[PDB]
């Protein structure tokens, strides 16, 4: 409950701070100040439109590498086992497999962006 | 002691805050902006006074019209002034912006930013020495120092 | 299985962590180890249809160890009767259940 | 000059030193002349629950000795 | 425990109901699949921690691995769908009937 | 604090329900994140730290990619929040109410056996080892490197081949 | 068998490649405007973006 | 190929280090004599109770007490 | 007394943020041949308070195109996470003793990304969304290396607990065993926190203040102090991990003092680095941190798996 308490304290700090920021100052609202910036001129279209991402393959392989992290992360407990050879070989195999996949992607120009 | 005195000292505090930290905008149009840079430069350092630029007009407390204002660039100026959140101040910098300047009688010039934004302080020159712009900024500080807002609110 | 390639070669790729009483990493018993062991040792040699009714007592004990429904019912009944009696004013809880005991060690 | 930065650095350092010495002394004050116990495994928690139930007062940090 | 297992199963059922009952988009369907994965993970993990069956604890990591690979290829198919039609909607995919 | 786990489970149910109502993938990803957080918290409540932390990490790293995608593909002019549709808002309110009524119903037709509002918090942990060491979650997962090394190879092959699959689908 | 509903149904192509209205290239547009600090003074610089 | 590696140590030395360290990690366990003491140390750690054994009357090599001569002397772990 | 402990952990960190702003401005000044703030206080030791007060007196911006819920909630989350990250920090005795502290840190930061990434979306505008997607790319870049670096480093510590590193470093630093992992960790802490040269989300000359262009007041201030708090956190992490100070069970305040010294050095190093270099490109960052850092990271992870074994240096589980 100590940790819950610390987090609630930080939460309430942030919310009290926002309450102050909103209800302490003065307001003069009108449509010409509440509309999006776009550098002095007006936008030509909405921002809720497609933004083509040109690193999507990199995103997906980041997901798979995240899973590889999740598999590598038990090693500090895997080392206090009696075998210490099966874990060695298996971790070697996992890392080498990941490196092989990275190399295939690299050579096939997956780390390059879709111009 | 008195509520009015407490209000006066509170207003002194809020003016001190807004005066010791006024964040201008990266908004410079013509030659006068070069002297604005020179004010930002080492000799007449602005950050010494708590005056550092911010690119977005919403993270800004003042705008300095350092250049010539044309008929094509006036809507943008007014959009920017509008988007600035109050309290907000304006410094007209240079003859081209105080009045029309050396381009007063031309077809594409507004003959002062007075017609588009409300100016608090006028800095003359073509260009104004950054020494002079700095004087005008400290004069704007002095103007903020004597705002007397909460005083008059108490007296409403 | 369908293709008993493991039994063919004697390896155990997956058929050694099939249940609870099976080689926990350091020798920490899972709960219902005894019950599952006893059920499995009854249902050996037999297959299925005969074990489901000759090894029923042991499966029922295992099911009560793992899911543990009848003890919930028992404690719920005891609690309900206690609340009824305390509402009527008949029961008087002792110090060693109100929060005031002599701790043993 | 560059020695005009040392004031802010000094406030910053005095402020970063407090969270540590403060935690240490609060631990010693509550638990009593003792570091706050770490219970990373259930065995240490068992020891502490024990020492609680030995005390006579529900506090694990009285340390009854050879007077018993 | 029986309470939370009931609730987790109802959560699975809600996410399944979701991914079955389609709307316009497909990304939402993939997210419903991720939610089903997550509820299954938590069920497996809680059963393993209750029973103290540390031998089965390698199962939920495998669930996450394969579910994330599933998500990956789904998102790649979504890239292709957008490159074809432009807008992610699942109603434009109606030309195999003919 | 006895209703802790029931509150966490109910919150998870609501997160997955608001997910199943399918607003734009932004708020769907928000729901995934909140529900993974809640899942982590209950996995900790049952005595497991590693599994919860890893659900949290994996789902965060995944919803990052979902944001990157849905800004490009699953975007509209009006992303359809939960409040955007009176019908969705109605089914959400109705789902909360229906699950509440269902819990209050099954707490009647069976005194206990499926749900125990009366005894709640009394049945969570089920025979802890009060004296123990080298007993947490993480030893069981580290068994992927010893005594369960087929899970490790089969998972690694899934990831490895998934890379090739990604490249081919995208090409 | 011609139903009312499968009347508008058209036979598929022979190479399994349908002719489509190739989606318009709706690039995004941005004012790299005058207030922008990289716009060296005043420079609108409308520019189209495919990402 | 010596010239190729000479070129790669100038252009792209990050991958050279990587392959070198990979091969070193794989080859050095085969070389050392200390490699075998790791499993022995992980085994020596008594995380769980050594459960005693019934005296059948035919257990000579098994000790009757902790500090008897018999059993695995862990002095190899000392002064390793 | 736990609440007084919360105070002694939270308020000095906020003063430290506030005066780090001053130190940044003044160090960048003197590197830039000028004097920073020396007016508002004696040597400018009140400019942070002035900035805060002035920011909380300005009118906040609630635009029309925005999603107000995410808009208001993102700075809240930002500061909350920046301030909860300081919780398990052993300096030397922590406030909250967790057994998986580094996983708490990792998850908390991967969630801290979502402040940027939802504020940018909620603030319906172009440069805002640019900053958001750049944050996505940045996290894709750095998270893998951060995790595997930290794994390789703690693979000679034996646990994810932060407090065990103090005993791992009782007679030495982990910088001499792992200076390469330390390099890459430093630059990934530099990619995290969105700090130059890896800023790329408020990149004032590329974007016009991304993910804050629509934020004006105390919300923007919250983002600001969240950034300047995460800076000190990451310096504290580097100096707890690699630059292990002296514990001395009788003298724990010595640990706290050396921790202060090293954290200030590394934070001033962040400011130095801001002053010295230009900005990367958010695709060049990917190319760097995938094609140079991840190969060597995996290779050195293999090395640090082998190393406990062929040296008989397997650490203990508590
Ligand atoms: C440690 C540093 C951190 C500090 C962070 C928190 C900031 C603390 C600020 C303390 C100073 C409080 C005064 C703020 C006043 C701002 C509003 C203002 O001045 O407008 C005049 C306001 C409004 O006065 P008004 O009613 O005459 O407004 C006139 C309206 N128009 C413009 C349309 C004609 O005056 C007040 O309301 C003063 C009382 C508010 C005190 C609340 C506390
Ligand atoms: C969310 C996690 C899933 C939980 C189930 C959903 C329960 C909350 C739904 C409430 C309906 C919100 C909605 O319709 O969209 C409105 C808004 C969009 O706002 P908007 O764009 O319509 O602007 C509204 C303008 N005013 C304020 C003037 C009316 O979106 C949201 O509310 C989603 C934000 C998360 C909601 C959860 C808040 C938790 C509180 C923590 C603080
Ligand atoms: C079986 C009963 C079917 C009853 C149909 C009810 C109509 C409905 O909402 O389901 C369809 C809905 C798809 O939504 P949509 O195609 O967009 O319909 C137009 C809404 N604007 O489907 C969905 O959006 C998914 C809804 C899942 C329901 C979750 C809540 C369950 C608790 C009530
Ligand atoms: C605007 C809204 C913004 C909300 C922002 C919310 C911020 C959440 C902060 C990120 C939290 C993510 C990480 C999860 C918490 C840490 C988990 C953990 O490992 O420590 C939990 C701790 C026990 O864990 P452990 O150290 O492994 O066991 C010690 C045994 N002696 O002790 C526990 O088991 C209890 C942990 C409870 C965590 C509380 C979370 C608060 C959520 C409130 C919202
Ligand atoms: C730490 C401080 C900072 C990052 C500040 O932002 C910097 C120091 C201050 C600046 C940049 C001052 C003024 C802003 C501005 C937008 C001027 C217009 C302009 N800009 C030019 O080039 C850049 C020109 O090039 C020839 C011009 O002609 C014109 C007219
Ligand atoms: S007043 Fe003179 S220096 Fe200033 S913009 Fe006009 S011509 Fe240039």
């Amino acid at each position: 409950m100590n940790l819950y308490t610390v987090i609630f304290i930080n939460i309430l700090l942030s919310l009290t701070l926002i309450l102050v920021a909103f209800w302490l100052p003065q307001m003069n609202l009108y449509s010409e100040k509440a509309n999006p910036y776009e550098c002095g001129f007006d936008p030509t279209s909405s921002a809720r439109l497609p933004f083509s991402m040109k690193f999507f393959l990199v995103a997906i392989t980041f997901l798979l590498f995240d899973l590889e992290i999740a598999l590598l992360l038990p090693l500090p407990w895997a080392i206090q086992t009696i075998k210490t050879s099966t874990m060695m070989i298996m971790a070697f195999i996992l890392v080498t497999i990941l490196s092989l996949g990275l190399a295939y992607e690299w050579t096939q120009k997956g780390l390059e962006w879709t111009e | 002691s008195r509520a009015e005195y407490v209000v006066t000292k509170l207003d002194d505090l809020i003016n001190w805050a807004r005066r010791s930290s006024l964040w201008p905008m990266t908004f410079g149009l013509a030659c006068c902006a070069v002297e604005m840079m020179h004010m930002a430069a080492p000799r007449y350092d602005m950050d010494r006074f708590g005056v550092v630029f911010r690119a977005s007009p919403r993270q800004a407390d003042v705008m300095i019209v350092a250049g010539t204002l044309t008929n094509k660039m006036a809507p943008a100026l007014r959009k920017v002034y509008d988007q600035m959140p109050e309290p907000r101040y304006v410094v007209s910098m240079g003859s081209c912006a105080n009045g029309g300047g050396y381009y007063h009688y031309s077809y594409s010039v507004v003959r002062g930013c007075d017609r588009i934004v409300p100016v608090d302080i006028y800095v003359p020159g073509c260009p104004p020495t950054a020494e002079a712009l700095l004087y005008g900024i400290l004069q704007l500080q002095r103007k903020i120092k004597r705002e007397q807002k909460l005083k008059i609110w108490y007296r409403r | 299985p369908f293709l008993d390639i493991q039994k063919k070669l004697g390896i155990s790729l997956d058929r050694h962590f099939m249940f609870l009483s099976a080689e926990q990493p350091y020798k920490n018993a899972a709960r219902c180890h005894a019950f599952e062991k006893e059920w499995i040792e009854c249902a050996h040699g037999i297959g299925g249809t005969r074990a489901k009714k000759e090894c029923k007592i042991e499966f029922d004990d295992f099911e009560e160890c793992l899911l543990r429904y009848k003890t919930m019912r028992r404690m719920h009944d005891i609690k309900k009767q206690r609340e009824k009696l305390m509402k009527e004013g008949k029961y008087t809880p002792p110090p060693h259940h109100s929060g005031r005991e002599e701790p043993r060690p | 000059m560059w020695f005009e930065i040392l004031p802010g650095l000094a406030i910053m350092g005095v402020c970063l030193v407090i969270p540590g010495v403060s935690t240490a002394y609060i631990h010693k004050f509550t638990n009593g002349g003792k570091e706050k116990r770490v219970a990373r495994v259930q065995y240490q928690w068992y020891l502490m629950e024990r020492d609680r139930r030995i005390s006579g007062v529900n506090r694990y940090y009285v340390s009854k000795g050879l007077e018993n | 425990m029986p309470s939370t297992f009931f609730n987790l199963t109802m959560a699975f059922s809600l996410s399944l109901l979701g991914t079955l009952m389609f709307r316009s988009h497909l990304m939402s369907t993939l997210l419903c699949l991720e939610g089903m994965v997550l509820s299954l993970f938590i069920m497996t993990s809680v059963t393993s921690l209750n029973s103290n069956s540390m031998s089965s604890m390698p199962i939920p990591i495998t669930i996450l691995v394969f579910a994330a690979c599933e998500a990956a290829v789904g998102l790649a198919l979504l890239v292709k769908v957008s490159n074809t039609y432009g807008t992610d909607y699942v109603q434009n995919l109606n030309l195999l009937q003919c | 604090m006895n209703n802790y786990i029931f509150v966490l489970s109910s919150l998870f149910l609501v997160g997955c329900l608001g997910l199943a109502l399918k607003p734009s993938p932004i708020y769907g990803g928000l729901g995934l994140i909140v529900s993974g957080f809640v899942g982590c918290l209950m996995v900790l409540g049952f005595g497991g730290s590693f599994l919860g932390l890893m659900v949290f990490l994996i789902y965060l790293g995944g919803m990052l990619v979902v944001f990157g995608y849905t800004t490009a593909m699953a975007t509209e002019e009006y992303p359809e929040t939960w409040g955007s549709n009176w019908l969705i808002l109605g089914f959400l309110v109705l789902g909360v109410i229906m699950e509440v009524f269902l819990i209050c119903v099954l707490n009647y037709y069976d005194e206990v056996g499926v749900i125990n509002l009366d005894g709640l918090g009394d049945w969570l942990m089920y025979e802890v080892d009060d004296v123990g060491v080298m007993l947490e979650g993480g030893i069981g997962v580290a068994a992927m490197y010893s005594c369960a090394t087929w899970m490790m190879v089969v998972a690694g092959w899934s990831l490895f081949a998934g890379i090739f699959i990604i490249i081919e689908i995208t090409r | 068998y011609p139903s009312k509903e499968t009347a508008h149904w058209k036979p598929p192509p022979w190479n399994d490649v349908d002719i489509l209205k190739e989606k318009a290239v709706t690039n995004m547009t941005l004012n790299f405007g005058p207030q922008h600090p990289a716009a060296h003074g005043v420079l609108r610089l409308v520019l189209e973006l495919s990402g | 190929i010596s010239a190729f590696l000479k070129n790669a140590w100038a252009k792209e030395p990050v991958l050279v280090v990587s392959f070198s360290v990979w091969g070193l990690a794989i080859i050095m366990p085969m070389i050392s004599p200390y490699t075998k003491y790791a499993s022995m140390i992980n085994k020596a750690t008594p995380y769980n109770y050594p459960v005693p054994v019934r005296d059948d009357g035919n257990m000579p090599d098994v000790p009757s007490h902790p500090q008897d001569p018999l059993g695995p002397s862990l002095d190899w772990l000392k002064n390793l | 007394m736990f609440f007084i402990n919360i105070l002694t952990l939270l308020v000095p960190i906020l003063i430290a943020m506030a005066f780090l702003t001053l130190v940044e401005r003044k160090i960048l000044g003197y590197m830039q041949l000028r004097k920073g703030p020396n007016i508002v206080g004696p040597y400018g030791i009140l400019q942070p308070f002035a900035d805060a007060m002035k920011l909380f007196m300005k009118e906040p911006m609630r635009p029309l195109t925005t999603s107000m819920s995410l808009f208001i909630i993102a700075p809240t989350l930002s500061l909350t996470l920046a301030l909860s990250l300081w919780v398990p920090l052993p300096m030397p005795h922590p406030l909250i003793n967790l057994n998986l502290g580094i996983l708490f840190i990792l998850a908390t930061s991967s969630l801290s990304v979502y402040s940027i990434l939802w504020s940018g979306w909620a603030s319906n505008s172009k440069y805002s969304l640019f900053g958001a997607l750049r944050a996505v790319a940045q996290t894709i870049s750095y998270e893998v290396t951060m995790a595997i670096i930290l794994l390789s480093v703690l693979l000679m510590n034996g646990s994810y607990s932060l407090q065990t590193l103090i005993t791992t470093q009782e007679h030495m630093w982990l910088l001499l065993p792992a200076w390469p992992m330390a390099m890459m960790w430093f630059i990934s802490t530099l990619a995290e926190t969105n700090r130059a040269p890896f800023d790329l989300t408020e990149g004032e000359s590329e974007l016009v203040s991304g993910f804050n262009v629509e934020y004006a007041a105390g919300p923007f201030a919250l983002f600001f102090m969240a950034e300047y708090t995460n800076i000190i956190l990451m310096n504290a992490l580097t100096t707890i991990i690699f630059l292990g100070p002296l514990y001395y069970i009788n003298l724990p305040e010595l640990y706290s003092t050396n921790f202060m010294m090293e954290a200030l050095l590394l934070s001033s190093t962040f400011l130095w680095i801001r002053a010295s270099y230009p900005r990367f490109r958010y695709d060049q960052l990917m190319h760097l941190l995938w094609k140079n850092f991840l190969p060597l990271t995996l290779a050195l992870c293999m090395w640090h798996i082998s190393l406990p074994i062929f040296t008989a240096g397997v650490p203990p589980y508590m």
